[PDB]
């Protein structure tokens, strides 16, 4: 049956049907248009009229324009032929490499795994990053979130994690660009074709790319995540493999939701967001998961608007994570990269029965001395360090070498650090710190532990300083 | 006739409710009686909401409304150079009609992933601090953020004025057409701006889109987009452009007025949920095309005004989370005499390195480091030698206004500070030394500068000679 | 907060509780500097009753002023005159606490009930300087000023 | 951040600020930095150092107050803005 | 059911904050005006209504019970925020955990300073 | 055309016109009232009904009461005969000196000069007041933020400026009392009469008064700044003069704006102001600049909310300022008049390319010597002003001569001060301080520079006092 | 009445704060448009017209006067709050009272540094 547009406001389009009303989520195709314009049915307004959301610009639409009911949600290609390709919200290829001939197609909307499909296996995923490896190890099959403010470190980190992890990965990965910088996809795409994780000739590619950058309208940015998500689900279930799913900024999925919620006729919730922020988010995050049928190690970059971690968006994101890496501008401004907050990043894997007592005991040693140094910062700012006991000065000193020894030069950032990248092993990181704590290096200067790999390179740099 | 026409049902709040126009397209330009123009924003069952591009007090209930049958677009082309127009493209410099023969929608979506390539061509601002510590690349976006009266607008003007040395060349691949959008500023400043540009002989390769404090919100809301389309013209046709949205901070509060007026739910700092999309879509249009798409580009230096240096504010962080770097201008540095007041330690150029000339890379590569060591330590012969370099290099990055340097002269002046031919000199003089040293090299050494301008590199041959030129100058320098 | 701020004028006597005070284990956690009463007039309670009350409140306000000064300096800079008031503030502060019959299950002590006159005397004497030889703890959680001395004694013998 | 808390730290640091400036003068007239520090670990000076110490301490507090107050107003503006949006959402929900 | 059959049940409402969240979302889409931080007018009644059901019945009613340990989440440690104070001013006390005590090594990060039980002694065996 | 009041809700009134509908901003005249009640159009609600904001009480109005469309917006008397007279919001004389017999009339709502009508030259409006002209020059056609509460010389500096500009520039002046207190409004009137600026006898008056009392509704208080603006415009576009516009409390204009906005039911923006804040400030502020014909410079008194410079009101106002004259009690006490702070008052135009390199280096030298002397204060008092090197003893001295030379006797003070006021030309001030800085006048006593005019009167005053 | 008949009257409006509170209630109950602190947009116009009504009439009108003394209850001393702001401006001066000065002993509790009459010495005989 034929539906007709009866109203258009930005990205919300009301379509009235005279016969056969399209159910919610059903994807309607707008007629009379140059490129495919999909509307997603969001609600039944009554009077045979449905309110939808456009997956692309709605410029040019005219009331009375015909809209077709595809009879199903937004279905995208899933399968091995997606690998090495770049697709948009609605699964159309955008890498100028022609149709994506997959057998199966998949709806980008699906129910999350049931409670009986849940996995309880915890097994660390060492990353080579001392701060993450140490204080809040990532977990294979786990949900890693990387919170960070504008320009703090999310991207570079996700990139390093793709370097230090993805490459040494035996399986398929899915990178979902959501509301970020298009030239970044550009960067990523060409960095992958280089390293070879993407192959344009032989069919050996291992990465599937879904993109809906900050140039896209709210409806897209609001669903791209589900698309990348859906492409990851195929690899997990319909193939039972270990799937890596990177998503640079899932916060954009929520932000986008707010733009359209406005137009949908919803009274706004706290801070202007939509009422459905929590649920909307749940029905998505819950699909990003490991089941008994397969695994998904997801790494999600999370933007903190106005650097406010209490903002409904990020706030609401923590409960969905198995591991959190909180980046701080204050730390970044002291030139500590990655600007990871030693005292606000967590991992369900930070358990002695899981990473050992030596690992756990050092981790807590570090979060204790830094915590104790942090509580002294009040006194240091007013009365300097001449008003601290002899004991205090000692911790302050070890904290400062620990803080710096937490930094690390990543390959993906060599241009800004002016140092060759470093990949530190786990034992080496445990060791390095056990030592700084035990006072073993209380004779070396702070600046010696800054921007270095293992502890050994902390010493080398010390001699050079003489 | 209600298929291509309509009467105004109501006019108030800034949005005009039109009856009819059964055939209008969303985002379509429409014309009122008074000649004023609008855009179809909201298509509803019984009416059409029209954003009015101008004084909406001139619209009255009953007024006839007509379809132009077109999605909002604006004149585009080389004929716009040396001209001053309003958001809609209407010339406003008295100089008469525009010889424009092409048009382009202001809302065109930006290039996708495929057609791009990492910036790689220099976007020489002529500004020492910038072109050495925060190197911009053609096709990149570099936010210019700082408080009121910090020097933001200069960073940009000196940049436009710098291009002249290129456009008066022969090779179209090194020229840089410029576009300066004026949003929310005072007419006088614009007036004072082009007049300045004229004197520097810059306006000929410059377009100036203006939507000042007197212009209705929508106009200001729009301006940046129109200037972009014009910039895109050069981009997509193999040419290079540089558009300056002099503070989007004001395009944001202008949008906020329409949002709050259209009753869209207030969020952080009362802004709408889309104040980010507003800036992300616009700025995504600035880019560096690869050879299979013309190889041209569009560099955008947007400006953001912070409140008391609070870069964590809502808008400031949005744009920051869009652009490829920020040039932080500190108020304290300004009133302290450091001009340009570029807080180096905070500023960045996430993509300008590859684009930086090999010339700078050499000297400036070591300078970012020496300023690193200095920023840290700021007795003992070790650190004493670091503080000495620091206060000298710092005075080097000091620069005047309206006088952009040439990339080769920079490496020359910088070359001094890095190798150490300033250690023994005293601070208070380093600037007096500069003006003297630079005017000296320019005059008595066009060759060396020319070989560097031409090799974009300070070869071992150019280096040895540049060492001479500096050593045998210190001698004849009058403290 | 609107709710409470609108409720004040409806009262002829207000007793304000303070987390800060309760936190210093002082009960009832009544704020001495924020609890007021309409009859707190010398011509209704007499001059003796009034003066002591304001005398309490004042020394307690002075003590707040020294809280800061000593917050950076330490207890060894105040002239023997000031450090003297600090030492009385503490005692007067502590003597305002009182075990409640209803709060036995909490404190574990025997609730006491003080007659008015014994209260004034009690604070009249402490402000006088009389009990500057007794330890503060002696005044914490007691009835009339006597138990203080008594407790103070039970305190001397135990040491 | 909370207006109640910021207001608490500002007052508290404005106080400290006053007391430290006063000590700098007394010292001037006559904690003393790392003076007692050095000799133990191993007047003119003593007062010198005390002058210096309180001085810096005085600045360090003012630079701190100067930063709290900005946070004060930012946060002051935010609370008003919040209270208002709440007030209107209810009205526009009627 | 247990509390009404001479048996004792211990209930844990793992996160009334989220519960408050969902409640708000529902109310918003039922078109009832929003309020403080956008929650419904009766968010207080949302929890006070649930927690009172916890109780110690007398012997005439079986003498059973239902004890609750509702868990509340704060942001930036603000026990002084809407919901948080809503519940606090309901339950018979509260156990407060803090991130500060957590890293110092104090696990469980229970800050005695703010943690009280309005039952106190009434709920402890002789020896302990 | 005649309308009929169909809706009155406080200062808001909706009128229905059956045939001809009055455009927005068009003044309507209420029929059947003792005084004149003007309703300024604001919106076209539809159904031949228009909404408006009353310029005076609305008590007595009845639904159906007749209303007349005045054909255009609020028009007021313009021209010479307005000077010395006190005008109401709508143009009515309120000084009871009868009618304001003018042949001309103008609308309070006029678009700002077009881009071509713009001046591109940066000229400095000489006030003859040393500190002003030397440390914070008044941009001709620029706005200057007058900072300082009351009892600091405000009313005296305002009139003096009126005098000087008249004597040395032929231009008149207008005073827009936005949200003035009837009390101070009265005080100012007579204080001006006894000062000469206003003459109730011979047409020698140099200023036109326009008032917007607090008891007047937000509608009224919002338009006054424009009424007074329209008055000043006549003298710029009709007599080619370089007028001077005084807006005492530009803030109360802003606030006046928000109240209108709210009354009209618009959704407030951040901090409760009107969405239109910047435009309300734009449309008006922009009518103040240099045109080919002449120019209008305006001194607007500013109120910083909660002492917060970032609050919307001021921050929206600082976008339009070129200078700030800061009055200080600290200065007023020392007996220094005008009590203009030489270090807090500033100018954008204080640039070499604008005020000349010469003028620049002088203003700068004075700013730096004061800065140097202001620091010394500590040492001088504590460490004793006995161990001051040669370079340290001259600074303090010279600075004091400068500091006092910054004082100037106003011609409008003659009435009480018993001292001939002085009007110093820019030339004399530059050289005056230029020399003091050199040391040419170090062999003179301080009081020699206190309360004088050109540098000459400094030496002449020195010998007499020996 | 006295102001118009050569006589002089001093009027005290005990807390206009409360009056404003009442005006708002009516405003919001009629559904006018709410603004800062939910007060109607003309709340300022409410106090301005009342406060101006006070005046020192001219000998021609009798010489009578109506002196006003409105009271404003601040919260935690926030004078930068809506109504306090309002009135502060509308009136000619301020006599600031404070608790600290109170329990300190300074009674009446007036802050000589913060309180200010713009009329100053005008109404202060030379003796004073
Ligand atoms: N590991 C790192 N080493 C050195 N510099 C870093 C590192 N991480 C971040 N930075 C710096 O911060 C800048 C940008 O960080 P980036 O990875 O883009 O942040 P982001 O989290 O993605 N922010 P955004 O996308 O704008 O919200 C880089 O240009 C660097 O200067
Ligand atoms: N490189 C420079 N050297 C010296 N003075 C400078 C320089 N750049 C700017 N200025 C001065 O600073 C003033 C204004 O700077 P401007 O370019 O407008 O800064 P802005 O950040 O854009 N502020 P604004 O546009 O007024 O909000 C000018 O009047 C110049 O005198
Ligand atoms: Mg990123
Ligand atoms: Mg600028």
């Amino acid at each position: 049956t034929t539906g007709r547009i009866v109203a258009v406001i930005g990205a919300v389009v009301d379509v009235q049907f005279d016969e056969g009303l399209p159910p919610i989520l059903n994807a309607l195709e707008v007629q009379g248009r140059e490129t495919r314009l999909v509307l997603e049915v969001a609600q039944h307004l009554g009077e045979s009229t449905v309110r939808t959301i456009a997956m692309d610009g709605t410029e040019g639409l005219v009331r009375g324009q015909k809209v077709l009911d595809s009879g199903a949600p937004i279905r995208i290609p899933v399968g091995p032929e997606t690998l090495g390709r770049i697709m948009n919200v609605i699964g159309e290829p955008i890498d100028e490499r022609g149709p994506i001939k997959t057998k199966q197609f998949a709806a980008i909307h699906a129910e999350a795994p049931e409670f009986v499909e849940m996995s309880v296996e915890q097994e660390i995923l060492v990353t080579g990053i001392k701060v993450v490896d140490l204080l809040a190890p990532y977990a294979k099959g786990g949900k890693i979130g990387l919170f960070g403010g504008a320009g703090v470190g999310k991207t570079v980190l996700i990139m390093e994690l793709i370097n230090n992890v993805a490459k040494a990965h035996g399986g398929y990965s899915v990178f979902a660009g959501v509301g970020e910088r298009t030239r970044e996809g550009n960067d990523l795409y060409h960095e992958m074709i280089e390293s070879g994780v993407i192959n344009l000739k032989d069919a050996t590619s291992k990465v599937a790319l879904v993109y809906g950058q900050m140039n896209e309208p709210p409806g897209a940015r609001a669903r791209v995540a589900l698309t990348g998500l859906t492409v990851a689900e195929y690899f997990r279930d319909q193939e039972g493999q270990d799937v890596l799913l990177f998503i640079d900024n899932i916060f954009r999925f929520t932000q986008a939701g707010s733009e359209v919620s406005a137009l949908l006729g919803r009274i706004p919730s706290a801070v202007g967001y939509q009422p459905t922020l929590a649920t909307d988010m749940g029905t998505m995050q819950e699909r990003i998961t490991t089941t008994k049928k397969g695994s998904i190690t997801s790494v999600q970059a999370i933007y903190v608007p106005a650097d406010d971690l209490t903002d409904p968006a990020p706030a609401t994101t923590f409960a969905h994570l198995d591991a959190t890496t909180v980046l701080s501008r204050a730390i970044a401004e002291l030139g500590i990269y990655p600007a990871v907050d030693p005292l606000d990043s967590t991992s369900r894997i930070m358990d002695p029965n899981i990473v050992g007592s030596e690992h756990y005991d050092v981790a807590r040693g570090v979060q204790k001395i830094l915590q104790d140094y942090k509580s002294l910062q009040d006194i240091i700012a007013i009365l300097g360090m001449d008003e601290l006991s002899e004991e205090d000065k000692l911790t302050v000193s070890r904290a400062r070498k620990i803080q710096r020894f937490l930094s690390q030069p990543f390959q993906v950032a060599e241009v800004f650090t002016g140092h060759l990248g470093k990949l530190v092993p786990l034992k080496e990181t445990i060791k390095g710190f056990q030592q700084i704590l035990a006072g073993e290096y209380d004779h070396l200067p702070e600046q010696a532990f800054y921007m270095v790999g293992p502890i050994e390179e902390a010493v080398a740099k010390a001699d050079k300083l003489a | 006739d209600l298929e291509e026409t309509g009467r105004v049902l109501s006019i108030g709040d800034g949005i005009a409710r039109v009856h009819g126009l059964r055939n209008v397209q969303a985002e379509e330009m429409v014309e009122f009686s008074s000649g004023l123009k609008g855009m179809s924003l909201n298509l509803e069952p019984d009416n059409v909401g029209v954003v009015v591009f101008g004084n909406d007090k001139l619209i009255k209930e009953g007024d006839i409304v007509k379809r132009t049958g077109a999605i909002v677009d604006v004149p585009v082309g080389e004929e716009l150079l040396g001209r001053v127009v309003d958001a809609l493209g209407n010339a406003i410099d008295g100089k008469g009609p525009i010889g424009s023969k092409a048009r382009r929608r202001v809302g065109l979506k930006a290039p996708g992933i495929i057609p791009r390539i990492s910036v790689r061509e220099p976007m020489q601002t002529g500004i020492k601090a910038v072109d050495s510590l925060v190197p911009i690349g053609r096709g990149q976006r570099e936010l210019i953020i700082g408080d009121r009266q910090t020097g933001k607008t200069s960073i940009a003007i000196d940049t436009i004025i710098n291009q002249k040395r290129f456009n008066d060349g022969t090779d179209e691949k090194k020229k840089l057409y410029c576009i300066y959008v004026a949003i929310g500023q005072k007419r006088s400043t614009v007036a004072q701006l082009v007049k300045r540009l004229t004197d520097a002989d810059a306006m000929k390769y410059t377009i100036v889109v203006s939507a000042t404090a007197s212009d209705a919100a929508p106009l200001q809301y729009l301006a940046p987009y129109s200037g972009c389309s014009m910039g895109e013209y050069f981009r997509d046709n193999g040419k290079h452009a540089l558009i300056i949205y002099d503070d989007l901070s004001k395009q944001a509060v202008a949008y906020r007025q329409m949002s709050l007026l259209l009753r869209r739910p207030p969020g952080r700092e009362a802004y709408p949920g889309d104040v980010f999309y507003l800036h992300s879509r616009l700025l995504e249009r600035a880019a560096k095309m690869n050879d299979a798409f013309g190889g041209g580009s569009l560099t955008a230096l947007p400006v953001i005004e912070t409140q008391a240096g609070d870069v964590s504010a809502y808008i400031p962080t949005n744009v920051i989370s869009i652009t490829d770097g920020q040039i932080f201008l500190e108020t304290e540095l300004f009133y302290k005499g450091i001009r340009p007041a570029i807080n180096v330690g905070l500023s960045v150029s996430r993509v300008g390195s590859a684009a930086q000339t090999r010339a700078m890379k050499q000297v400036a590569g070591t300078m970012k480091l020496e300023l690193a060591q200095y920023r840290e330590v700021a007795l003992d012969a070790a650190t004493q030698q670091l503080l000495s370099r620091g206060v000298r290099l710092t005075e080097l990055l000091k620069q005047g206004q309206y006088s952009p340097m040439a990339i080769e002269e920079q490496v020359a002046v910088i070359y001094a500070g890095v190798r150490g031919y300033l250690d023994k000199l005293e601070p208070s003089k380093i600037t007096k030394f500069e003006n003297a040293f630079l005017s000296h090299v320019i005059s008595q050494h066009q060759a060396l500068l020319g070989k560097i301008r031409t090799d974009g590199k300070i070869s071992e041959e150019s280096d040895a000679k540049l060492k001479e030129i500096v050593t045998n100058f210190l001698a004849g320098f009058e403290a | 907060d609107p709710a409470p701020a609108t409720t004040f004028a409806h009262l002829d006597a207000t007793t304000v509780l303070s987390r800060a005070i309760a936190e210093l284990g002082i009960y009832p956690a009544v704020d001495p500097l924020d609890s007021t009463s309409r009859i707190m007039d010398p011509n209704i309670v007499g001059s003796e009753h009034y003066d002591v009350a304001r005398g309490v409140q004042k020394i307690l306000q002075d003590y707040k002023s020294l809280q800061d000064i000593i917050a950076i300096l330490g207890m060894d800079e105040l002239s023997e005159e000031d450090k003297l008031t600090v030492s009385r503030a503490r005692k007067i502060q502590r003597f305002l606490s009182q075990p409640f019959q209803v709060a036995e299950v909490f404190t574990g002590h025997l609730g006491k009930l003080v007659p008015l006159k014994e209260t004034i005397k009690g604070f009249q004497q402490i402000l006088a300087g009389e009990y500057d030889h007794l330890p503060e703890q002696a005044f914490y959680m007691v009835g009339p000023i006597e138990e203080a001395v008594a407790k103070a004694d039970k305190l001397a013998e135990e040491h | 951040a909370t207006l109640k808390d910021i207001t608490r730290r500002l007052k508290s640091i404005k106080n400290i600020q006053k007391i430290t400036k006063s000590m700098k003068m007394v010292a001037a007239a006559k904690l003393c930095g790392a003076i007692h520090s050095s000799v133990a670990k191993q007047t003119t000076s003593e007062q010198s150092a005390r002058m210096t110490a309180m001085d810096n301490a005085s600045k360090n507090a003012s630079e701190m107050i100067d930063k709290l107050t900005l946070t004060f107003n930012r946060t002051r503006q935010a609370v008003i803005t919040k209270e208002l949006i709440e007030i209107i959402s209810g009205a526009a929900a009627l």
